[PDB]
Formats: structure tokens, C-alpha cells, sequence
């Protein structure tokens, strides 16, 4: 992979961040364990035997900057509706994520019909009743992604249908193709599309005394969804006189022509080439 | 609804080492750390255990793995650190605890850098 | 004044835009009446007969960007005390303007503790009872400023203490001196400054074919803070052989030095002068 | 607390001419216009006005200075055009209007581009 661009990470907020809740106060709740002798937050909802639930639990509005697709790391825990000894005629398993992009913030403004259904995230390990008194927590992750994005930013949801959900973390972020000094050329920071293959191909500026050969290929790199500079074409050489970067030769070695070979010494009389003030054909034994 | 706990020695309510405050069901617990704007020194600091009786009555925990939260924040910048506790019948989280009708609940500290001079103890009992 | 760029305006979000209360739900409310035949929203609160109130409403985060003074512009309604025919004890007729910075939007996360005061903001126009029966609609106008911002964005906040109040209109904006144009000089938009008597001296670039006469002071202009371009100082003229831009001399005309004065005829032999191809002194009738 | 009101020919309550909601003092009546996602002409959108009874009975408004809320977006985006009237005692904004107890308070329709087939109007009574 490249470089990672974090625009949200909600178990890095120390649990200064608030999101909204609807309807109002009913539905997921902030709660405060410990984990690994470390404080933690999360969002919770365990309406399992009440019914009719629709508890939406929405991020903050998130500036979209420069992204074009968009990760989100999620990691939750899902208890097992046979893990109610009572029994709960109208429990779920799973919760919708959604997201929606706007170019105002609605702030409390909230309204579900603007909101675009990512997936149903379902649990890999489900929490089972002898789970509790034997401390084991099954922290499940699920990764999902949206793309293309480009409205000025976007919200995430999580919408409850009764289940008994605990979420501890949501982690959204872009991919960027880092600034690349490669084959004596500089490549910028490139943003990573959202096309799962697409490659964007970014020319190439020779470092400080380099240059493209006549002929040679002009320099240039490929960046990937990942964020991954891929398949190299071209090359910067430094120029003649000159030997990762492009220094002068040390006197009485000299280059005269742009290549790969280093600066050789100078027999038997800067530099591109060595004076003799007899030689017909300037880098021969003058 | 939600009971407010101000966990300070300065509290008159914990000083017959029997305070005790009754619940009902799917409420909150705000236990109040104390909070600062005073010696640096002086600064109460507080470690929150939920334990059993036998924890409570010693006023001594056994194990870390009784630590509920920290009151490691006396001049906390936003205001004063809290521990809501939504005393909820299940829970989707294994480390943390179900709170079953007609049970007591017990709450103890611990100084983080001060004396202990009295035992600071709470009770909560679900109705 | 100069150029306003707008962080925010209440009024041209129509209603889609929703602002945290605190205690959740009571307190301010969005109104929705109509005036002067367009649909317009409000934040009212009126709590003048209940005591102990201390109500706020919080505007939803604003990204600062570049901004180091920042203008506020409320326009509110305030009813008087003795307007109330059965009495109120507990009655205000002030509400507090409050402001808060940070680098993280909390969302729902309120704590009245991070605010600052502004001020105490008043009617200048106060709602008497005859008023509701004559339509007569008392519009208080109230500007406010803070500077210098630093952190990434703010928040604004109207605590209400008891009284009845309207609030129309919150727009929030700071001032920028423009892109100018200037004695033949380039000179950038500029952030006005957040305090009151500060000019930032701005450098001047020649436009195109124009240059600094030597000696000649260099163009600069000083940016105000109200966005004004103040006190111009030096310029820009035309190149030899140029004539609001610099353009060469027509054919037959010319220009032998950087000038204020046009490019004159040709008497009687581009261009920087005209070729004999006799004269000693290449401006003179050669 | 709120009493949700969907303002449009295809609700049954107003058929008979007669449709009449109660309210307590500080309650919500949530007005919510026609919406759509159906033929652009035939979408049903109408000027509420809040009136007084002779306005109601003649189902006609005397002036411009009575219309309430426009549902003049039937096919909006973010959901259904909604008019939120506080049943309060006291408004800080004069063109607004204040709920007193025992009183009654009319709402009065007119087709913005169709036919007036019926007479659409709502009675709301403060407790």
C-alpha cells in the first residue's frame, strides 16, 4: 500500500466526539470501558425486545478535501439473538451502513431519505451468552468503501433494527500516491483514483543537474487505487560533468556525456572533458 | 434519567462510609471526578473500581481487572472528567456488566497520588 | 469597503440548516413564519414565567479557514418584560453571544465551559404589547467581531437567560482587500488584518511589458481592515518601445524610454526609435 | 408533543369537511405537504393560510396577510415540505401569532395550479 489520508477516526477523538442520535436520546448510547488498561469509548444500541426500531447513529459532517474513494474501517461487536435467555421475537443480527454527501453541513438537521444504503454488516464472530463471564470480546472488522465522492463532504451512518450492536471503531480515510524521488526524477504527491483498475500516469521532473537522454523515454510512474506507484517508464541521467543525486566530478575526473557510468580519471592531462593546451577523436587518451 | 455522583472527599454523603443511591432500570450513573481551576498537588485524583461486597465492605480491590474508570484529569480543560454508567439490562460488550433488577452494585477508590485518609465508597441498588 | 468572504449565513440555508440546543429539545425552537411574501426560519425561545434558564443554541461548526477577524451580523427580535400582561419575575431582556475555537468539530458533544463571551447583546428596539396587533416587526441589528482566529474552526453560541427573544439572521463573514489592478502593477488578494489600525504593505508585480523606472519607487499597496487598498505607493510604466496594459507603438511611432507619455510620431525617418539608414543627440529629428 | 397532519385530497379525515384535531399549551401540529417520487401537473401543492372562522366556513381568505406556509415543493429531494406550528402562549416575532386556552384556530387550502375540487381545512383546538 501508499499513503493513508485520515478524515475521521472516531476512537482517536477520546471520546470528545459526539454524534447524533434519531430519534432524539433513544437508541445508541456512548459508552466507557476499559480495554488493555486503556480508557475507550463506543456506540451502543440493545433495543432487541422492544420493536419498530429504526435508531440511526450518524457521524459528523466529514470534509471530503481532495478524496475520490473513500475507506471505512469498521470495528464492532454483535451479540446472538439465542443469547437472550427471555427471548427476543424482534431482534436482528445486522446493521445498515449508509453515507450521504452534501455541501453544507445539516448539522442537527437530520433526514434519512438522503442517505444511500452501503451494505448490511453482518458479524464474522457473533457474541454468544458464555462469552460475558469468560471476558472474551469478538471484535469483529469489516471494511467497506464509496466511490467516486464528489460533493464538498459526506456523513456516515449506522441505522439499528433491534439488534444488539457495540461499535468501537470507524476509521475513514483516502489513499495517496506518496511524493516519489525515483530514477533521478521527482514525482508529486498523486491522489489515488477510485476505479478499481485505473492507473494514473504522472510525468516526471529531473532532479537538480539531471536530464533525459535524446531518445530515451521521458520519465514516469503509474499510481494505483492503493495508493502505489506502479510499472516505472523512463529515466533521468545526470548531464555531462556530472555524477541519490547529481553532483560535479572531483578534479581530474570528468563525464562527457549524459549515462549511468560514474565520472572516470583523467589521463594523462568542472568537467566534461580534460585540455591538453594532441588528440583527432574529447573523452580519448588526448 | 440520571443521577449525579460528585466523587470528592469534600462530598458530605460519603463520610458515614455508607452512601448508597437507588436505581431503575435503563438509567445513568454520572459519577463527578473531581475537577479544578488550586496546588497541583492537592488535586484529588481517583481510581473508580466496580466490585463485589466483599471488595466493598475490605473497601480493597483484587485484581485490575475490577478498574472501571480513571479521575486522572483534575484540571481537564473541557470540564470536569465523568463515568456515566447506563444501568442497562443487556449489553452487546463482554468486558463490560449487566445490571439485573434487585441487585447492589458497588463503586470503590483508590488515591492515585494522595493519602487515603477515609474509605470513598458508593452503593447502587436497582429497584 | 473591500471584498467579504461569508463562513456562514443562517438565512440562506432555508431551514435545512440545524443547530445544536442545549438542554436537548427545550429551550430555542425554529419558527417558520412568512415576510414580505418569503418563507423565512427562525430561532425563538420565550421561557420568561419558568426561572433558573440558561438555554443555549450553538451554531454548527465553522471552518476558519485563512480568516483572522471574523464579523458577526445578528438580526433579532426582543420583547419587553412589562409585554407580558400576567407578570414575569424571572424575566431578561438580554441573551450573551459566545464563540468558541477548535480543531475538531464535537458535533452533539456541548460544553459550555469552552465558550467566551463576546457580549451582552441588547435591543436597540424593544417589542412592546401594541406591537403584535399593529404587525409592526421591531428588527434589531447587532455587529460583533473577534480576532485573531487560530485553530482550524469556531463555533458561535446564543445563551438565553429568561427572555423573549427572535433570531432572524446570523451571518458570519471576514474581510479580504481584492485582487487589484494598480498604477500598471499586479498586486494579490489579500486577508485583511484583525487589528484595527494594521496595513500589511503589499508588493506590486509589473503587468506585462511594463516596468519600474529606475529610481522610481517600487509599487506597493497597503491593505486596511475593513478590505480597503490604502495609501498607493510607487507604480509601474511602459517599456521602451510600449504604450490599461502596455501594448507596442503603432507603426511609425515610438518610445525611447519607460514613461508616463505616449509613443510619439515619427518626424521624418516596434520600436524604440526610428533608423536614418544623420543626428549626434536617437529621440531627437534625426 | 407533536400531532402530524398530512395535508392532501387522498386523506380521508378531511372528506367530511369536518376535520378537527386537539391540542394542550407548548404542542407541535406538523403540517406535511404532498410529496412525491407520478406526473409533474398532477402533483397536489396549496397555500396554507392560518385564519378566523369566517374564513374557514366560506372556505375563502379575506387578504394575502393570512397565508401561513407554501407547499409549493412536492418533489423535494431531502423529503416531504412540512409546516411546524408551536401551540405557545407567547411569540418574541409580532407577524406570528399566539395560542391562547380554549380557543379555536382554523387552516385554510387553495390549490396552487389544479382545480378545487373540495374544500381542504383543518380546526385546531387548544385545551
Amino acid at each position: 500500500q501508499g499513503k493513508e489520508v485520515v478524515l475521521l477516526d472516531f476512537a482517536a477523538a477520546g471520546g470528545e466526539l459526539g454524534w447524533l442520535t434519531h430519534p432524539y436520546g433513544k437508541g445508541w448510547d456512548l459508552m466507557q470501558n476499559i480495554m488493555n488498561d486503556m480508557p475507550i469509548y463506543m456506540y451502543s444500541v440493545c433495543n432487541v425486545m422492544s420493536g419498530d426500531q429504526d435508531n440511526w447513529l450518524r457521524t459528523n459532517w466529514v470534509y471530503r478535501g481532495e478524496a475520490e474513494r473513500i475507506f471505512i474501517e469498521l470495528k464492532f461487536t454483535v451479540r446472538d439473538c439465542n443469547s437472550f435467555p427471555g427471548g427476543a421475537s424482534s431482534c436482528k443480527e445486522t446493521f445498515n451502513l449508509y453515507y450521504a454527501e452534501s455541501d453544507l453541513d445539516y448539522g442537527t438537521n437530520f433526514q434519512k431519505r438522503l442517505f444511500t444504503k452501503i451494505d448490511t454488516i453482518a458479524p464474522d464472530e457473533i457474541t454468544v451468552s458464555s462469552d460475558f463471564e469468560a471476558r472474551h470480546v469478538k471484535l469483529n472488522v469489516e471494511e467497506r468503501s464509496v466511490g467516486p465522492l464528489t460533493r464538498k463532504g459526506f456523513y456516515l451512518a449506522f441505522q439499528d433494527i433491534g439488534a444488539c450492536v457495540a461499535l468501537l471503531s470507524v476509521r475513514v480515510y483516502y489513499k495517496k500516491c506518496p511524493e516519489l524521488l525515483q530514477g533521478l526524477a521527482h514525482f508529486p504527491e498523486t491522489i489515488a483514483g477510485s476505479d478499481a483498475p485505473s492507473l494514473a500516469t504522472v510525468a516526471g521532473t529531473c532532479v537538480d543537474h539531471a536530464v533525459v537522454p535524446p531518445g530515451g523515454e521521458e520519465p514516469r510512474m503509474h499510481c494505483a487505487v492503493d495508493g502505489e506507484w506502479l510499472v516505472p517508464i523512463g529515466q533521468c541521467l545526470c548531464q555531462a560533468g556530472y555524477e541519490d543525486a547529481c553532483q560535479a566530478c572531483s578534479p581530474g575526473f570528468f563525464k562527457f556525456e549524459a549515462s549511468e557510468s560514474p565520472c572516470l580519471e583523467c589521463p594523462e592531462h568542472g568537467a566534461t572533458s580534460c585540455e591538453c593546451e594532441r588528440a583527432p577523436q574529447a573523452s580519448m587518451p588526448c | 434519567d440520571r443521577h449525579t455522583v460528585f466523587w470528592n472527599s469534600s462530598n458530605p454523603k460519603f463520610r458515614n462510609e455508607d452512601y448508597t443511591i437507588h436505581v431503575q432500570l435503563n438509567d445513568y450513573v454520572d459519577i463527578i471526578c473531581p475537577h479544578y481551576e488550586v496546588a497541583d498537588a492537592a488535586m484529588e485524583q481517583y481510581i473508580l473500581y466496580l466490585v463485589e461486597h466483599e471488595e466493598y465492605q475490605l473497601c480493597q480491590p483484587q485484581s485490575k481487572d475490577q478498574v472501571r474508570w480513571q479521575c486522572n484529569r483534575p484540571s481537564a480543560k473541557h470540564g470536569p472528567e465523568k463515568l456515566s454508567e447506563k444501568f442497562q439490562r443487556f449489553t452487546p460488550f463482554t468486558l463490560g456488566k449487566e445490571f439485573k433488577e434487585g441487585h447492589s452494585y458497588y463503586y470503590i477508590s483508590k488515591p492515585i497520588h494522595q493519602h487515603e485518609d477515609r474509605c470513598l465508597r458508593l452503593k447502587v441498588t436497582v429497584s
